[PDB]
Formats: structure tokens, C-alpha cells, sequence
């Protein structure tokens, strides 16, 4: 009294049988129409758009239905008018399989047509329902498989203009993935575990719910494995020991994008944070560890009364090592950041309209003492562009160039 | 250029290419697609166009005979005597 | 490797089978576990996941001692193939692949030196906010990989810019970008190079490639020296008057200067006439309203009506500015004995001709 196997003996004639019709035809006014369903679902088009999201949205509504279902005995007769959920349920999938139509009268190709994933879904889900309205006795199934479509979740994000990003959109569809595979494992494991073993006329049943499967599930992929619920039968083994092969080679492939999404840390990124009765002095120029090391001997001298000015560095060269430990000793005076004092964006980061100075150090080892004259009059020439009343304390070479400090007015 | 007693595309000249897919670009009046290998190319064909590439083949021909190098050399350089 | 693992997986189930169904020999075998070779099978992929349900497991001592050295030598094991795994693997190309085509929507190739200034400002100009609504995407076709900046700046234009590693110079790199069915190419050059002249020649070979590849294409190249453009003329697919282009830096610079030498401000009335701007609404009484008033304008090009025929260019002028409140700048005139040529400002002894 279990006709469990007409019901997927029905999705595999609808999945098999007609692909292997459409590989013969192939071995061997419609155009209108053709166009005009390929117009109508097309992603550009508003009906589109407002489609996806109605199926989208039905979607939701049979995933919450197979939820509600669950706690229900597998396979059991019910009546068509004693209960209105199986007519929502039934009408939600006449209206998959008409927009799966709709998409099968409007595809260019066929056999790629036929092998995508909301084909099969609905091949899973809509023959299993017309049978069980012909035979007016249900039996929960695949109907977990709706759960996949969870992944066009984050092209819904972007066509109600929330997502803008793509790095967002990235991440949307990638958890989105993540919780669909695994609704879909533990929807297998629970109907497995349920049902019990055929060949043993299904005593081996394990009367497990559906969220302690996802928490059985949750419990094996993160490698914890307590042993309070586990797959006892012969099927739901087999399938444990796949999914655990599956999803480490899964998480395998899935790293390099995490670790993109993740990025680099920018180490000498953000804004100084000015601090209220505390002036401070903004360096730049050349800043490498010998002239730094001098300045900040004589500058931070232990024997100097105590003045409350912390020093910010500017520099779009990154530290090495050295720079490193020796900002790393002076922590609680010394700060650096990188950024170039010709990009008035960084000098509004180092708050340079409230800094009591700026001094310029100057590259006394260099091929051209002009170039770097130049050089350091330029940053000059932009920090007094950006604010004039600034006190600037510049480092000069040689001694012909420094009247070219006289050429500006502030 | 174009001359007065017409024009440079009757000239006999001979270019030298490093590349050999660099060929096709000698030649308008061809008919050549782009996967057409170097030795079927009109300016190959029609000895316009000297790839150095050729010499490479030669060392393979030199390890089946060693005669064909001698003969070449014979042919090739004039007459040059030990 | 799948061979080698799927191998060794079933004789350590074999084993685990035999030496827990025996049981152990100095205590008369009664220390014998039941299990079958498959859930033996499972408990091995269990443990070397280091998952461990403890639903089953070893429970005679020689069993257990094959389970900690199991343990031991696949941890080894796993380790040692590591680099290989590695390898097979490989590295991810990040700008492989080849651009696809939309129906109903163009795209333009842009190569050439491909960094983050000059496409900053090409896009800037091009995919500029009051632009009315154009359908063209624009591929870039690059051998040297992007670096951040580049990156961020092609993710900031992710719905409407791609990039794709490969060479001009190579058809397959050229099938790849679909140059075939382009609207255009654009080339652009280094302004910033040692040798101006190898970078023209580099760039004419670019065109010279491209027009081999597919004659017809539509062309706009940068040239950085006026002399070497001529080179341009001894491509028979070049063809001016279809719309391939060169825009010479150097020519167009110094011109640009020195009529400004003759009129100062005329480089700014230029560059403003043929660039998109934003027009800002300005109420305060300052230069920048009056300034801004006159930056909305651009350059257009019109057919004349046939209304116009027979009249004199000032006429036609002084119709177009008090009536239809434009103001034609020049004419396109065209003769038997020579060629189409733009005449500015004409006096009042030509006359409009028909179209
Ligand atoms: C929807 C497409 C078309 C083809 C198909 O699915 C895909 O339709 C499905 C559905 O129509 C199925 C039939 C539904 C009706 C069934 C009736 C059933 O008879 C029952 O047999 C019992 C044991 O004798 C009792 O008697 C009971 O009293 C009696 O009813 C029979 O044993 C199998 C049966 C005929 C089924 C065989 C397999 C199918 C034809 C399925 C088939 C795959
Ligand atoms: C628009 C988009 C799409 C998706 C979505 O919104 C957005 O669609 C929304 C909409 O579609 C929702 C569904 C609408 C229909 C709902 C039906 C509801 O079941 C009803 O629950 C009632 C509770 O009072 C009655 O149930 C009876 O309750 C009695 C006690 O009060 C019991 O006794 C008796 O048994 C029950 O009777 C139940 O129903 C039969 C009687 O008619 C049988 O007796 C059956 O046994 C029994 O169980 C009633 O009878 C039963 O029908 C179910 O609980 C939730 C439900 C499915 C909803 C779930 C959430 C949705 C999907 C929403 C979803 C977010
Ligand atoms: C995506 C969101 C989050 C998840 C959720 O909403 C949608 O899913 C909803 C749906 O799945 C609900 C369940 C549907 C099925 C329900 C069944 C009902 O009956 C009990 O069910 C038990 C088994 O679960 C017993 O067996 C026995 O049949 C009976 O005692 C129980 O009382 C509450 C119940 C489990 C519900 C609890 C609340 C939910 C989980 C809802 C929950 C917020
Ligand atoms: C069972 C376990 C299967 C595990 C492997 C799944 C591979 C999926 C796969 O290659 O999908 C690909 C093709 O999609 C297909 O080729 C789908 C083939 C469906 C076969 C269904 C058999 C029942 C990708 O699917 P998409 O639609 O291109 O996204
Ligand atoms: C069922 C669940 C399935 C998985 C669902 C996963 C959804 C996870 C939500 C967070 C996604 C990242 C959002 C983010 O970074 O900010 C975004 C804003 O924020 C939004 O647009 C919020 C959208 C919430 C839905 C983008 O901000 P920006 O890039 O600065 O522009
Ligand atoms: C988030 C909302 C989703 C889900 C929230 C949880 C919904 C289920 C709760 C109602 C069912 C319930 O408790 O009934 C019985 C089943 O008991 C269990 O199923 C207990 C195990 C649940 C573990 C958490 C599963 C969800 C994980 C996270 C899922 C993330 C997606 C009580 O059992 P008993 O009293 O032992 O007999
Ligand atoms: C709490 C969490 C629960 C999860 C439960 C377990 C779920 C997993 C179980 C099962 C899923 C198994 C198929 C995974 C998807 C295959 C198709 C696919 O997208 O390929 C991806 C990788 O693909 C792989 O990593 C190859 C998959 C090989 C499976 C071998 C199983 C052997 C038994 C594509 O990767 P990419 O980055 O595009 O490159
Ligand atoms: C693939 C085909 C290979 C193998 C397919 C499986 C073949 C074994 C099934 C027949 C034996 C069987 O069930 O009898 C009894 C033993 O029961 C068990 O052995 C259950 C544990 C099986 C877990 C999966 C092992 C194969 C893993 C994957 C191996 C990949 C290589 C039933 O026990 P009971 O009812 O609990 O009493
Ligand atoms: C589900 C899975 C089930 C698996 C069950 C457990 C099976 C494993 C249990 C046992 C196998 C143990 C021997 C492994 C093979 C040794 C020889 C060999 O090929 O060396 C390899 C590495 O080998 C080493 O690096 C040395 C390994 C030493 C193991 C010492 C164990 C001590 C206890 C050669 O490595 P390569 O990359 O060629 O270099
Ligand atoms: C990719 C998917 C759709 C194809 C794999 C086939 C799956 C769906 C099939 C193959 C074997 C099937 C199981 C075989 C036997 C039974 C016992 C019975 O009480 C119904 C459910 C159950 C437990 C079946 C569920 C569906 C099942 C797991
Ligand atoms: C490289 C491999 C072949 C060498 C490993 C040694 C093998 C041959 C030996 C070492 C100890 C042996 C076990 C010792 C005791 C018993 C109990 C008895 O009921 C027979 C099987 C069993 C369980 C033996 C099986 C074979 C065994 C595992
Ligand atoms: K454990
Ligand atoms: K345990
Ligand atoms: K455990
Ligand atoms: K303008």
C-alpha cells in the first residue's frame, strides 16, 4: 500500500523520455510566437521582472508549505475538497508548469533547455502532484527541491534596486547557495531516513524531523560530529558519506572567492582622530629610517618638558620593517599613513587645517638635488593651497632654489 | 608611392619577418583567413615575404641527412670552398 | 589519484572488517564485533573526515590500534599530496574567456596603453551621467593584467565595462572580443614614452591587424606624432571618409595653443564645446553663473532645409540666430573639381547649394 514509486517513476518518464523524443527528432507562424514569449520573459522587459519575482515569491510559499507538511506521515490519502493548502499547493504548481511552458515555447535551444536546474525542479515536483491529485493520496517527495531556487535570490536584490555593488551581489548569491544546499541535503536525509529502507519494507525508519536534519547536517559539515543524531539507515548513509565528500570538495573550490571577497587588509588606511586639548604635526617629504630615527631622538627627547603634540606621518611609500619597530616604540606618540600630500583627500585625512605644522624632510642622497627641490617646493605649493595659514618648516637642498619659495604669496 | 613616366605595387621586394603570423599583414590582395598557416599565405607562396623561422626546420632536416645541409650550403652561399 | 585513494580506502575497511569480526586471539575471540565490510567502509570515511560520529566504531584492541595508526599515516598521507592536489588544481585565469553578445545592444573594443588615467577620463567622458541613453557596452582588450586601482575602477562600471586579457596582434584574442560585429575600435597611446615614433609604428600595426582581421570596422586611433600618420594612407582598408580617425596629440595641442595665442580663452570655449558637463543651477550673483550659462553648449551637425538653397551664407546665418536661435558656425562644400571641404564663416558671395 506504498505507490511511492509511481510518483518517481512519473518525474523519471517526464525527465527521460521526452529528452530521448527530442535526441531522435534531432537525429533526424510559429516564429511569431516564438519572439513574442521569448519578449515576454525576458529579463528587460518589466513583465519580466515583475514575473520572476511573483515565481520567486511562490517559490518562498512551497518551501514553507513542504516545511508545514513535513511533520506529516510521508505517504497518506487526503481529499481534494476537504483541504484548501493542497489546492494552493496544486495551483502553485500549475502555475510553475505553465511558466516552465512559457520558457520551453521560448527557447532557442532544447536539449540545453532540458538540462538546467529549474527544468528538472519542476520535472521533480509537478508530475508528482498531478498523480497525486489523480490518485487522491499524497506522498512527500522532492518537494524540498523548490529550496534551489533561493539562488536567483540576489538578482531580485538587483532588480528592486538594493544591490548595487557587485561585490554585494557576489556575496548575496553566494550565501544563497550555501543555505540552498543545505536545505536540499537535509530535505534528502530526511525523506531517506523516514521512509526507511525498500528492501526491508521500510523498518528501518527513523522518526527524525526536519530541522534535526539541518541540524544534523550543520553538525557534520562544520567536522563536530556529536553523535546524538546520525543517519541510521542503509541509504542515508550512503548518501552522509557523499554529501561529506561533495561538500569538501565544495568548500574546496569556494575558497579563492572567499578569500577575494575577504581581500587585504589596507594596514595604514582611515583618518587621524583628532584629540581635544592635543595639538599635533604633520611629516612628509622623505621619510625613511635614518631621518625619522633623528627627528624623533630629538623631538621625544626624555629630558624635554612635556609638550602634548603627537606626530603623524604622510607617506605614500609603506614601511619596512625598521620604520615598522620603530613607530611600534614610540605607539602612543608616533602615528603613520599612507597617502601623498599632492592628494588633497589625504591631507584632509591627516587633518592638516588644524595641525600646528607640517615639516618637510628632504632626500639628501638623491641624483638631481634640483628635481628634489622642486619636488618639495610643489608639496609646499599644495599645502598652502589647500590651507594657507599653515605653518611649514621645509627642508632645502640647495640654496638657489629656495627663492622659489618667495614666489608664493602664503 | 606612385610614378610618372605607375605604381609601387608591381616592385619585386622581399622582407624579412621574425614572426611568422606577421605574414598576412604584407598582402591585401589575399584571400587568407586568419587560422591560414604560413606556408599557404600568398606572400609565402609567392617568396615576397623571408621567415627566419624556416632556418629552425632545417636542424631537424640536418639530424634525418646530413648531406641536405651541404647541398644546401653548395647551392646557397655561392660556391664557398673549405 | 582517485584510483590510488578510492584503493587504499578499501583495504583499510578490509582490514578494520577482519580484525574486528575475528576478534582478539589471546582472549578466545570473544571480543568479536558484528559489522558488516560497508559499515566498516563508513566508519573509514568517517574518521579520516575527522567527523567521528562514534556511532560506530572499534571496540577490540588490535582494531584500535589499526584506527590510531590509520589515523597517524592518512594524516600523513593527506599531507604529502597536498602540493599535487595543488597542481591539479591550478590557478584560476581571472580574464580569461571570450565577451558575449547581446542582441539589441552594441559594443566598442578599446585597446592600446590601457591604464588607470586614460581610461578614467575615456570613461568619464563617455559613460557620463546627462549622456542620453546610449546601449554600448565597452570591452578592453589588454595583455598586462589590471592592478587595484584598474580594478576597482572596472567594478565601479561592472554593468557596463569588461576587460579581457589577450593581444591585438592576435585573431584568436581578436575572435575572443567579437571585433567582427563591433560597432568600433578605439586605440590609445602612451603620451608618456621614451620613443614617440615606436609607439606610433606600435599602434599603426595595431591597425594594421585590426583592418586584416575584418577590413570594415570603424577605427579611432591616437597618433602622438603629426609625420607619422601618413603612414595611415598606405592601408587600403583605411578609409577616411567611412569614419576612421586619427586625433594627432601633438597637432591638435599646439593648435589649440596657439589660436589661443590669437584669442586667449579659445582652448576653454573648445574644450567646453564638444565635452559633457553637468550644468549646475548658481542663484548668487558670482562669475561661475555666467560662466556655467554658456558651458551647456555643444556642437551639432544638420542637412539644410531646401528653403535655404540659393541664399547666401550671412543670410541663412542671421535667419538661423534670430529665428530658430542657433548658430551655424560653417558649412560642408562640395565641387566636381575637388573634394567636400569645410568653409568657416563664408561671405556673402557663396550661396547655399542643395543638401
Ligand atoms: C503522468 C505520466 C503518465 C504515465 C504515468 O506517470 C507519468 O502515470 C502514472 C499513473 O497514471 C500510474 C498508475 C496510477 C493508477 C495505478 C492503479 C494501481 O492499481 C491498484 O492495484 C492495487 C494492487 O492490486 C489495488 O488493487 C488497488 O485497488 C488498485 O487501484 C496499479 O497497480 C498501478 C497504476 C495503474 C499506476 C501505474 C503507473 C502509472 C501509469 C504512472 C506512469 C509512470
Ligand atoms: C504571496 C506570496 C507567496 C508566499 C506567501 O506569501 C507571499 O503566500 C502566503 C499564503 O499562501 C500563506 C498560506 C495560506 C494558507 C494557510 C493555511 C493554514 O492552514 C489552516 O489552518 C487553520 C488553523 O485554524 C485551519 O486548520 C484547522 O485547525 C483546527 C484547529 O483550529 C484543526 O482542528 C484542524 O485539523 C485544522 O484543519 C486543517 O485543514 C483541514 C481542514 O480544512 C484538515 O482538517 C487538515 O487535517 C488540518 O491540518 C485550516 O483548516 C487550515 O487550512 C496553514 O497553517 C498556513 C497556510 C498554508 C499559509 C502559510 C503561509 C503562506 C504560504 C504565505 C506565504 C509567505
Ligand atoms: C523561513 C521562516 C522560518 C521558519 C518558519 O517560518 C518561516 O517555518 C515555519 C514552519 O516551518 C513552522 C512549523 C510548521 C509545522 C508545525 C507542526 C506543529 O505540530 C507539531 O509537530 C511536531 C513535529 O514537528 C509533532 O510531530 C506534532 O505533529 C505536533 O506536535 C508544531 O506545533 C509547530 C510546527 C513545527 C511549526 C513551528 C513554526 C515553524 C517552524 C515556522 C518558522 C517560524
Ligand atoms: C545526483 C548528483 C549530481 C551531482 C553532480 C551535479 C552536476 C551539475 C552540473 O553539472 O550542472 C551544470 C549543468 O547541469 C547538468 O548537467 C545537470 C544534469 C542533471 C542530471 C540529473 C540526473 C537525475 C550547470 O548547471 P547550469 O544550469 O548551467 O547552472
Ligand atoms: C534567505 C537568505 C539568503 C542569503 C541572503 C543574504 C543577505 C545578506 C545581507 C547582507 C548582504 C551584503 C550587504 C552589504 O554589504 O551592503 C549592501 C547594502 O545592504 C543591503 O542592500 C542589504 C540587503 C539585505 C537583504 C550594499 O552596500 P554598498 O555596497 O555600500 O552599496
Ligand atoms: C531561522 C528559523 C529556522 C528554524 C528555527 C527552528 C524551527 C524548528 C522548531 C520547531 C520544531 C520543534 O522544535 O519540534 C520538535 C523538533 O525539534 C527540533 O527540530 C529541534 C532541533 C532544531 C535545531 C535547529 C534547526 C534550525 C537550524 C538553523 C536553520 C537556519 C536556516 C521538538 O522536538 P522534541 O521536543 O525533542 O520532541
Ligand atoms: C551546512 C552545509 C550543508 C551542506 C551539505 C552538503 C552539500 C554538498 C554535497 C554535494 C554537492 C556535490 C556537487 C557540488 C556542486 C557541483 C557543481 C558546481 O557548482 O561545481 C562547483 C565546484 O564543484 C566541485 O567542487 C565538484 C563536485 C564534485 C562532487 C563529487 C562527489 C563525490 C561523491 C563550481 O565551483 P566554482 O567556484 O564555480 O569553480
Ligand atoms: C557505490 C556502490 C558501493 C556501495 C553501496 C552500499 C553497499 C552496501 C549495501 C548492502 C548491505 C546492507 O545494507 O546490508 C546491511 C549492512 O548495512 C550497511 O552496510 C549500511 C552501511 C552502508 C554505508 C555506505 C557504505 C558505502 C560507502 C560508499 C562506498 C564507495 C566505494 C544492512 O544493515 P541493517 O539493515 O542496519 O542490519
Ligand atoms: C576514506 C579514506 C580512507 C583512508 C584510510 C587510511 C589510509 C592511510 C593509512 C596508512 C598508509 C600509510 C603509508 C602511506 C604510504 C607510504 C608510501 C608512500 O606512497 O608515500 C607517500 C607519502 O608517504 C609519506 O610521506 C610517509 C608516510 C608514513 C606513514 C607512517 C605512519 C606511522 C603510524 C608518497 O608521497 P608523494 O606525494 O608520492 O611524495
Ligand atoms: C538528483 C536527484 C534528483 C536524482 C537521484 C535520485 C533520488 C532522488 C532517488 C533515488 C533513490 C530514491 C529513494 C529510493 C527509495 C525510497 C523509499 C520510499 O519510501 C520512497 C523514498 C525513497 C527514500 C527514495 C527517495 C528518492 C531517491 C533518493
Ligand atoms: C603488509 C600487510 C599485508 C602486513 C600486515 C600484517 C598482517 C598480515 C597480520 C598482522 C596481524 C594479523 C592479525 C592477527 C590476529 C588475527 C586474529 C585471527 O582470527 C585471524 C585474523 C587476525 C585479525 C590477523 C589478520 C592478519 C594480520 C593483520
Ligand atoms: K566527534
Ligand atoms: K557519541
Ligand atoms: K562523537
Ligand atoms: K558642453
Amino acid at each position: 500500500q506504498r505507490m511511492w514509486w509511481a510518483f518517481l517513476a512519473s518525474s523519471m518518464v517526464t525527465f527521460f523520455g521526452g529528452l530521448f523524443i527530442i535526441l531522435l527528432w534531432r537525429t533526424l507562424w510559429m516564429t511569431s510566437v516564438k519572439d513574442w514569449a521569448g519578449v515576454m520573459i525576458s529579463a528587460q522587459t518589466l513583465t519580466g521582472r515583475v514575473l520572476v519575482v511573483l515565481v520567486f515569491a511562490l517559490s518562498i510559499g512551497a518551501l514553507v508549505i513542504y516545511f508545514i507538511d513535513s511533520s506529516n506521515p510521508i505517504e497518506s490519502c487526503q481529499n481534494f475538497y476537504k483541504d484548501f493548502t493542497l489546492q494552493i499547493d496544486m495551483a502553485f504548481n500549475v502555475f510553475f508548469l505553465l511558466y516552465f511552458g512559457l520558457r520551453f515555447i521560448a527557447a532557442n535551444d532544447k536539449l540545453w533547455f532540458w538540462l538546467e536546474v529549474n527544468s528538472v525542479v519542476d520535472f521533480f515536483t509537478v508530475p508528482p502532484v498531478f498523480v497525486s491529485v489523480y490518485l487522491n493520496r499524497s506522498w512527500l517527495g522532492l518537494r524540498f527541491l523548490r529550496a534551489l531556487r533561493l539562488i536567483q535570490f540576489s538578482e531580485i536584490l538587483q532588480f528592486l534596486n538594493i544591490l548595487k555593488t557587485s561585490n554585494s551581489i557576489k556575496l548575496v548569491n553566494l550565501l544563497s547557495i550555501f543555505i540552498s544546499t543545505w536545505l536540499t541535503a537535509a530535505g534528502f536525509i530526511h525523506l531517506v531516513e523516514n521512509s526507511g529502507d525498500p528492501w526491508e519494507n521500510f523498518q528501518n525508519n527513523q522518526a527524525l524531523t526536519y530541522w534535526e536534519c539541518v541540524y544534523l547536517l550543520m553538525v557534520t559539515m562544520s567536522t563536530v560530529g556529536y553523535g546524538d543524531v546520525y543517519a541510521k539507515t542503509t541509504l542515508g548513509r550512503l548518501f552522509m558519506v557523499f554529501f561529506i565528500l561533495g561538500g569538501l570538495a565544495m568548500a574546496a573550490s569556494y575558497v579563492p572567492e572567499i578569500i577575494e571577497l575577504i581581500g587585504n587588509r589596507k594596514k595604514y588606511g582611515g583618518s587621524y582622530s583628532a584629540v581635544s586639548g592635543r595639538k599635533h604635526i604633520v611629516v612628509c617629504g622623505h621619510i625613511t629610517l635614518e631621518s625619522v630615527s633623528n627627528f624623533l631622538k630629538d623631538f621625544l627627547h626624555k629630558d624635554r618638558d612635556d609638550v602634548n603634540v603627537e606626530i603623524v606621518f604622510l607617506h605614500n611609500i609603506s614601511p619596512n620593517l625598521e620604520l615598522e619597530a620603530l613607530f611600534k616604540r614610540h605607539f602612543t606618540q608616533v602615528e603613520f599613513y599612507q597617502g601623498s600630500v599632492l592628494n588633497p583627500h589625504d591631507l584632509a585625512r591627516v587633518k592638516i587645517e588644524s595641525a600646528d605644522a607640517c615639516l618637510i624632510l628632504a632626500n639628501k642622497y638623491c641624483a638631481d638635488p634640483d628635481a628634489e627641490d622642486a619636488s618639495n617646493i610643489m608639496r609646499v605649493i599644495s599645502i598652502k593651497n589647500y590651507h594657507p595659514k599653515i605653518r611649514i618648516i621645509t627642508q632645502m637642498l640647495q640654496y638657489h632654489n629656495k627663492a622659489h619659495l618667495l614666489n608664493i604669496p602664503s | 608611392m606612385q610614378f610618372d613616366d605607375t605604381t609601387g605595387v608591381n616592385i619585386p621586394i622581399i622582407t624579412e619577418l621574425v614572426n611568422d603570423t606577421n605574414v598576412q599583414f604584407l598582402d591585401q590582395d589575399d584571400d587568407d583567413d586568419p587560422d591560414t598557416e604560413l606556408y599557404l599565405t600568398q606572400p609565402f607562396a609567392c617568396g615576397t615575404a623571408f621567415a627566419v623561422s624556416v632556418l629552425d626546420s632545417l636542424m631537424s632536416a640536418t639530424y634525418f641527412n646530413d648531406n641536405i645541409l651541404t647541398l644546401i650550403r653548395t647551392l646557397v652561399t655561392g660556391g664557398a670552398t673549405p | 589519484l582517485l584510483s590510488i585513494f578510492i584503493s587504499t580506502w578499501l583495504t583499510a575497511a578490509g582490514f578494520i572488517h577482519l580484525v574486528e569480526n575475528s576478534g582478539d586471539p589471546w582472549e578466545n575471540f570473544q571480543n568479536n564485533q558484528a559489522l558488516t565490510y560497508w559499515e566498516c567502509v563508513y566508519l573509514l570515511m568517517v574518521t579520516m573526515s575527522t567527523v567521528g560520529y562514534g556511532d560506530v566504531y572499534a571496540k577490540t584492541t588490535l582494531g584500535r590500534l589499526f584506527m590510531v595508526f590509520f589515523i597517524l599515516g592518512g594524516l600523513a598521507m593527506a599531507a604529502s599530496y597536498v602540493p599535487e592536489i595543488i597542481e591539479l588544481i591550478g590557478n584560476r585565469k581571472k580574464y580569461g574567456g571570450s565577451y558575449s553578445a547581446v542582441s539589441g545592444r552594441k559594443h566598442i573594443v578599446v585597446c592600446g596603453h590601457i591604464t588607470l588615467e586614460s581610461v578614467s577620463n575615456f570613461l568619464k567622458d563617455f559613460l557620463h551621467k546627462d549622456r542620453d541613453d546610449v546601449n554600448v557596452e565597452i570591452v578592453f582588450l589588454h595583455n598586462i593584467s589590471p592592478n587595484l586601482e584598474l580594478e576597482a575602477l572596472f567594478k565601479r562600471h561592472f554593468t557596463q565595462v569588461e576587460f579581457y586579457q589577450g593581444s591585438v596582434l592576435n585573431p584568436h584574442d581578436l575572435a575572443r572580443v567579437k571585433i567582427e560585429s563591433a560597432d568600433a575600435c578605439l586605440i590609445l597611446a602612451n603620451k608618456y614614452c621614451a620613443d614617440p615614433d615606436a609607439e606610433d609604428a606600435s599602434n599603426i600595426m595595431r591597425v594594421i591587424s585590426i583592418k586584416n582581421y575584418h577590413p570594415k570596422i570603424r577605427i579611432i586611433t591616437q597618433m602622438l606624432q603629426y609625420h607619422n600618420k601618413a603612414h595611415l594612407l598606405n592601408i587600403p582598408s583605411w578609409n577616411w571618409k567611412e569614419g576612421d580617425d586619427a586625433i594627432c596629440l601633438a597637432e591638435l595641442k599646439l593648435g589649440f595653443i596657439a589660436q589661443s595665442c590669437l584669442a586667449q580663452g579659445l582652448s576653454t570655449m573648445l574644450a567646453n564645446l564638444f565635452s559633457m558637463r553637468s550644468f549646475i543651477k548658481i542663484e548668487e550673483d558670482t562669475w561661475q553663473k555666467y560662466y556655467l550659462e554658456g558651458v551647456s553648449n555643444e556642437m551639432y551637425t544638420e542637412y539644410l532645409s531646401s528653403a535655404f538653397v540659393g541664399l547666401s551664407f550671412p543670410t541663412v546665418c542671421e535667419l538661423c540666430f534670430v529665428k530658430l536661435k542657433l548658430l551655424m558656425i560653417a558649412i560642408e562644400y562640395k565641387s566636381a573639381n575637388r573634394e567636400s571641404r569645410i568653409l568657416i564663416n563664408p561671405g556673402n558671395h557663396l550661396k547655399i547649394q542643395e543638401g
